[PDB]
């Protein structure tokens, strides 16, 4: 992210710097759209993409000024299973059983 | 009811394109959309008929029974032909423009009328005589009849044409060259000069090449795939015939209003460009037209072409009915001509019958008994043509009165000839027809000696029968591929279906001096081996125990009752006692076999009379490659004793085998304590004659040899010296451990043995090179890195010391997989270059046969080898190339007749 | 391999004796002392310098994974340091003038609960080599033969 | 720039001496121009190799012309390597000696696949700000960008290029065949193939 930066549109008023990212906890939502937490065994076995939102704060600059940065979401995220960022992560034999 | 006597090509004309054309397409428009698939146009304006709709070109003609018909596009601009664009270019560079000749003088008219008859018959020389006419043609600008009417030059590379014109004194500008006006100039040929080139008159005219219509594939050709229920793939042909209609329709809208002149110019090479790729897309210098998502167009060049086309792929070559494919499992207890059949597979397979008067009373039990009970029929049939299924409900108003003259359709049965194959299908003998007879299980059975033909193996690969259906040609694979007419092979003569494992090393436990067999072990066995002698395994030899025969005369029962042969096998290790057993065979022709004979060996065989006297039987007298006791038997006992001959011995060999242990534990291997330390001598001063000769390299006393170089020189002589070191290692082991353990019996006689893999296992397993080179990649001077570098010694580069069972250390195994890689790749390498080659040779020699008077002939009647063969005797049936054998017929006469 | 920034061992090796490529001749000067590719700077002498940053890494000031390899031709001198992120390494135990380093005493240590592979390689005991530092290596095989 | 070594240094004054009566200082420049595409281009012969050579010529040094004095030393230092081996001065490099054959896994392959889905996003959403600005004028002005942007972004488009690229094996680099699905008979053989 930090290559782009600043690029267009057309109007040389308006430009867009870009923020920081994080990735949050991995959650879907479906129709009739309601957020909760997926676990792997879930997501293998209805067909489904084991996935984390991408959310990325932008910064509007007006002639240089900055003054408020709006956090958007930009999509999905595959993500590995046992890693650092997943559910699984340092968690006990009886859970993993659960 | 004719047939198709020849076939002659040519050019179609533009006038003939309409007249077989019944409809010319106008609107660019396949469905729009999802509904309705009728149009003015593409679709069915009566031109073909692929729905279930009844409409077509006043005809009927329903998908079934209904071919498909052709359409033509009035193209608006001319439009070069791809195929022709080479050769039109042979014919603008070598004309005199603006009337019509050929730019030669009146000598070469008539020379070149008259060079036509002579050579008027082969292919490959009147074709290098169309070249010399285009050089000559090339470097003369003055004409007999135009006085040299400023011939431009022309220009090709790679379709778009030029001339290089002169307007007021020398400019060399590239007029681009019309097709407009190349048309109109090939009209003024006329039709006396197509002789002179390789032309003609009626069937292919030179100005027919530009297209002016083009015309239209037929919907039968055109398929419309459905996606996933209601949506409809474009075919790759469809998807592009649209997109010349629009590119079409614009155009002609272009010319009849628009007048600037220059985009028509620019439109013009699209039109060119896109019907381009539609007869050839991988041309060069031309984008592929894809699909667009990603796909390359299969256009009718690789619709015709690419490895899987439609010559090779479905064609010549195509996908059958009546088959079937399973694994096979072995089992000597059938005959060498049988095969098993899953009962399975044996009622999902059928042969048609014809029922005549004297199969009446089989088929009428076969219709009865439903298509469940083994002994049933699937589908019977009248003689109208209307088959007839009798799963349902009943049968018995189907077995009524039969009326002869119906064809039934039953399963297989003991009896109906079948065939079989291996795939990969490399020489002339792996299909070969068998007797079915059928056994509840899952596997195709096998008989154990017909095993190297197909080259196979038990571990679980795939075999494939089919069954041939109509009368004539099922009385062609029984007569012509049973089993028993390829007991011999055409490469070498020899026999190949044969014996193998344990027909081999059984046969030595029966011959050898000292097998005595008891009374119930021999009367048991003659039951076990097919034979059916009564009350005579006489007389008792030796009673000195109990009343037990010999070895050899339960051997001599199978042979027929005038053999004679004698000749030396692979157990010779004494020549001279041989020698003197042969001395008196030679002087006095046939002697006493009580007397003199009791002086025998175990490595001459000699039959008399059928009456094995002395021998010991090994691979000499079967086996995948020479036995001389089964090929004497199938030259002077006709062939169908053969094959009883080869049933019998089986039998008999593996009950000898069964009953008496062929087993080889662990101590087979094991040498004593004082043989181990004559090896371990050998390996300590062999290293040390290594170290001593590194040391004549690096201290300047080369002793160079003539050819190589001396850091070449060093490795060739080392080699040398490791070698011999192991050769000699391997004696010692093979002079210690006696003929008496199941190591060494597998070994001399040979049954999947070496007598190398035997003295590798308490011995040595000598160097370890990759194909040639001693093992060199590594680091920078040293291999693996626990040796001091800049080194060159025999255990530092690749040479192991260790058996396989006295342990290999890491640095030996690990230089023992360098050497393993090497044998693995270059199986898979090889296999693929031999297939390309094969087809080269087929593809060029299948042609020939020998006709009636000895000649080997070609297709045009050009004889390539009088007499077949350097005359005349088939290779299936000589001698080891040579011919009648008068040596081996002498004697056998004489003896017969003498002998009485 | 896993990986660092490049920037820290730039600085870290420009104090301890790399003359840059301002100054160099080079030829023939025992010189040329690359990095990831890149040729950065000069050292003088070629055996003070590849022992001076081995020395350095088994004692735990500089990170874990940088590892130098020496190139000995006749008349060419290459110092070699390592620091992408995509190479294949192999651990070792370094042994010194004829002793196996770090006997039984802390082999009971790694038999109990007390210490584990994370300590053995901050203490300076186990190694990891590349392809291309092992060149300069000469190994054993067993305890037996040192 | 090529070396300093004298023994170098006198082999290629004769490479230098044999062709430099041809062709002047920055006249090749324009010759490279004339070699890409003939007939006088003039527009298309400077150029041309002024894009080419920004973009093709050793790109990891960088890209723009600042640079050029940068890539002459690199490519100078190529061009020493072809020469001290006519003589004699190293040895030949093999390509399967694990000190030059480094491992890509999936840490640094899927940045990779990051990059192109990202860089379509950004150029997506920049033609629906622009094709927004006149359709409805002039809105609330610090709340313009507050309400531009979360309109103009449609978050699908990022993640099914993640997905149909993996669900595949068809990377818009080249590589094909980088997803093959987990064998999963028998233990031994999962964890065979993880690597
Ligand atoms: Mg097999
Ligand atoms: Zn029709
Ligand atoms: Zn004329």
């Amino acid at each position: 992210v930090n290559e782009f930066g600043e690029v267009v549109p057309d109007i040389p008023n308006f430009k867009v710097k870009f923020g920081k990212i994080r990735i949050g906890q991995p959650e879907f939502q479906e129709a009739q759209g309601q957020r909760r937490p997926l676990y792997p065994m879930d997501a293998r076995i209805r067909n489904l993409t084991y996935s984390a939102p991408l959310y990325l704060e932008m910064i509007p600059v007006v002639n240089g000024i900055e003054q408020e940065p709006v956090e958007v979401r930009i999509g999905e995220l595959p993500i590995m299973l046992k890693s650092k960022a997943c559910r699984l992560y340092g968690l006990s034999d009886e859970e993993l059983i659960k | 009811k004719k047939v198709i006597g020849s076939i002659e090509f040519g050019i179609l004309s533009p006038q003939e394109i309409r007249k077989m054309s019944a409809a010319e397409i106008t609107v660019p428009d396949t469905y729009d959309d999802d509904g309705y698939p009728i149009e003015g146009g593409l679709m069915d304006k009566r031109l073909g008929v692929i729905d279930p709709g009844l409409r077509c070109e006043t005809c009927g003609a329903r998908a079934g029974e209904c071919p498909g018909h052709f359409g033509h596009i009035e193209l608006a601009r001319p439009v070069i032909h791809v195929g022709f664009a080479k050769t039109i270019h042979r014919v603008l560079e070598s004309t005199c423009r603006e009337c019509g000749r050929i730019k030669l003088t009146d000598e070469e008219i008539e020379e070149y009328m008259q060079k036509f008859e002579v050579m008027g018959d082969r292919k490959g020389a009147v074709d290098k005589l169309i070249k010399e006419i285009h050089k000559k043609a090339k470097e003369r600008m003055v004409c007999p009849h135009c006085g040299a009417p400023q011939f431009p030059i022309k220009f090709e590379r790679p379709t778009i044409y030029w001339e290089l014109r002169k307007d007021e004194e020398g400019n060399e500008y590239k007029h681009r060259m019309m097709p407009s006006e190349v048309r109109d100039r090939l009209e003024k040929i006329p039709d006396k000069d197509l002789p002179l080139l390789g032309l003609h008159p009626e069937k292919s005219r030179p100005e027919w090449m530009v297209l002016t219509v083009l015309p239209v594939p037929p919907v039968t050709m055109r398929p419309s795939i459905t996606l996933e229920s209601g949506i409809r793939a474009e075919d790759d042909l469809t998807h592009k015939l649209v997109d010349i209609i629009r590119i079409n329709n614009r155009l002609k809208s272009n010319i009849e209003a628009g007048a600037p002149q220059l985009i028509i110019e620019d439109l013009w090479d699209l039109l060119q460009y896109h019907v381009t790729t539609y007869i050839n897309n991988e041309t060069s210098g031309v984008p592929p037209a894809k699909h667009k998502s990603g796909r390359p167009l299969k256009t009718l060049a690789q619709r015709l072409k690419g490895k899987e086309g439609r010559f090779r792929g479905n064609l010549s070559g195509k996908r059958v009915n009546f088959s079937a494919r399973t694994v096979i499992s072995p089992d000597p207890m059938i005959s060498i001509n049988e095969v098993g059949v899953p009962l399975a597979v044996a009622m999902e397979l059928t042969v048609p019958e014809k029922v005549t008067e004297f199969n009446y009373e089989k088929l009428k039990q076969r219709v009865l008994n439903g298509p469940e009970k083994y002994p049933g029929a699937n589908y019977v049939i009248d003689p109208e043509g209307r088959r007839i299924r009798l799963m349902e409900s009943n049968r018995e108003l189907i077995a009524e009165k039969l009326d002869i003259g119906w064809t039934v359709e039953r399963h297989l049965e003991d009896g109906d000839v079948v065939l079989f194959n291996r795939q990969p299908s490399l020489h002339r003998m792996s299909i070969m027809a068998h007797r079915v007879r059928v056994m509840p299980y899952r596997t195709f059975r096998l008989n154990l000696p017909v095993c190297p033909p197909y080259n196979a193996d038990f571990d679980g690969d795939e075999m494939n029968l089919h069954v041939p259906q109509t009368e004539e040609a099922q009385a062609e694979a029984k007569i012509l591929m049973e089993v028993q007419n390829h007991i011999i092979s055409p490469r070498y003569g020899g026999p190949l279906i044969a014996g193998i494992q344990d027909h081999i090393s059984g046969g030595y436990l029966l011959t050898r001096e000292g097998a005595y067999f008891t009374r119930y072990e021999v009367e048991q066995m003659l039951m076990f081996a097919g034979m059916d002698v009564n009350e005579l395994p006489e007389p008792d030899k030796y009673e000195n125990g109990e009343p037990l025969w010999s070895g050899k005369t339960i051997f001599s029962l199978l042979l027929p009752d005038d053999l004679t042969i004698w000749y030396r096998n692979k157990l010779c290790d004494e020549p001279e006692r041989c020698e003197a057993l042969e001395k008196l065979i030679e002087e006095k022709l046939i002697p006493d076999p009580e007397e003199v004979r009791k002086l025998a060996y175990d490595g001459f065989v000699y039959i008399q009379n059928g009456k094995l006297l002395s021998g010991a039987v090994d691979k000499k007298a079967y086996g995948r490659e020479d036995g001389k006791l089964l090929d004497i038997i199938v030259r002077e006992y006709g062939v169908e004793r053969a094959r009883q001959f080869l049933d019998q011995v089986t039998k008999l060999t593996i009950w000898v085998i069964t009953h008496k242990g062929f087993t080889t534990a662990i101590d087979d291997e094991d040498l004593p304590q004082e043989a181990i330390d004559r090896i371990h001598e050998i390996i300590r001063e062999a290293e040390e004659k290594v170290q001593r000769l590194i040391e004549a390299y690096k201290r300047g006393e080369l002793e160079p040899l003539p050819g190589k170089t001396l850091e070449e020189t060093l490795e060739s002589k080392i080699m040398a010296v490791l070698a011999e070191a192991r050769d000699n290692a391997g004696k010692v082991a093979e002079r210690y451990l006696g003929m008496n353990n199941h190591a060494v019996i597998m070994a001399k006689t040979g049954a999947r043995g070496k007598i190398l893999n035997i003295t590798q296992m308490a011995a040595m397993l000598g160097q370890q090179s990759i194909r040639g080179k001693r093992l060199y990649r590594g680091y920078r001077g040293r291999v693996l890195t626990h040796f001091k570098p800049g080194d060159l010694g025999a255990r530092a580069r690749g040479f192991v010391t260790n058996s396989y069972k006295s342990g290999l250390t890491p640095q030996e195994y690990f230089f023992h997989a360098m050497g393993g890689r090497e044998g693995l790749v270059d199986t898979a390498v090889r296999t693929a270059q031999s297939g390309y080659m094969q087809r080269r040779l087929i593809n060029a020699l299948q042609d020939l046969k020998v006709d009636y008077d000895g000649t080997v002939r070609d297709p045009t009647g050009i004889i390539v080898q009088f007499k077949y063969g350097e005359d005349g005797v088939d290779p299936m049936k000589s001698w080891q190339g040579k011919t009648v054998d008068v040596d081996r017929v002498i004697v056998r006469t004489l003896l017969k007749m003498r002998g009485g | 391999t896993t990986g660092i920034p490049e920037r820290e061992v730039r600085e870290y090796l420009m104090k301890m004796g790399v003359v840059p490529i301002e100054e160099r001749r080079p030829a023939p000067g025992l010189y040329r002392v690359y990095l990831n590719g890149v040729l950065i700077g000069t050292v003088e002498d070629g055996r003070k310098l590849v022992e001076r940053i081995r020395a350095d890494r088994r004692a735990g000031k500089i990170s874990d994974v940088i590892n130098v390899a020496l190139y000995e031709d006749e008349e060419v001198k290459e110092v070699y340091i390592n620091s992408d992120d995509g190479r294949v390494r192999r651990p070792l135990i370094v042994v010194e003038n004829g002793k196996p380093k770090l006997t039984r005493e802390h082999v009971e240590g790694i038999k109990n609960g007390t210490l584990t592979w994370s300590d053995l390689i901050r203490m300076g005991v186990i190694e990891y080599l590349d392809a291309e530092e092992e060149e300069n290596a000469y190994v054993a095989t067993w305890p037996w033969e040192v | 720039a090529v070396s300093d070594d004298p023994r170098i240094q006198q082999v290629l004054f004769d490479n230098l001496e044999d062709a430099s009566d041809i062709s002047t200082q920055e006249e090749a420049l324009d010759y490279i121009g004339r070699l890409a595409l003939p007939g006088q281009p003039k527009e298309y012969r400077l150029r041309r190799a002024e894009h080419i050579i920004d973009n093709n010529l050793l790109p990891h040094m960088g890209v723009d012309p600042e640079n050029r004095r940068a890539k002459a030393y690199y490519l100078g230092m190529m061009a020493l390597k072809v020469l001290e081996l006519s003589l004699g001065l190293r040895g030949e490099d093999d390509k399967d000696h694990y000190a030059n054959k480094r491992l890509k896994l999936a840490g640094d392959l899927l940045k990779d696949l990051f990059r192109v889905a990202f860089g379509q996003l950004v150029k997506d959403m920049q033609y629906q700000m622009t094709k927004t600005y006149q359709r409805k004028g002039e809105r609330y002005t610090f709340e313009n960008i507050q309400r531009f942007v979360r309109n103009s972004i449609r978050p699908d488009v990022l993640s099914e290029r993640i997905e149909h690229a993996l669900a595949t094996g068809s990377w818009p680099g080249g590589r094909t065949g980088v997803s093959q699905l987990l064998d999963r008979t028998n233990y031994m053989s999962t964890l065979s193939h993880l690597r």
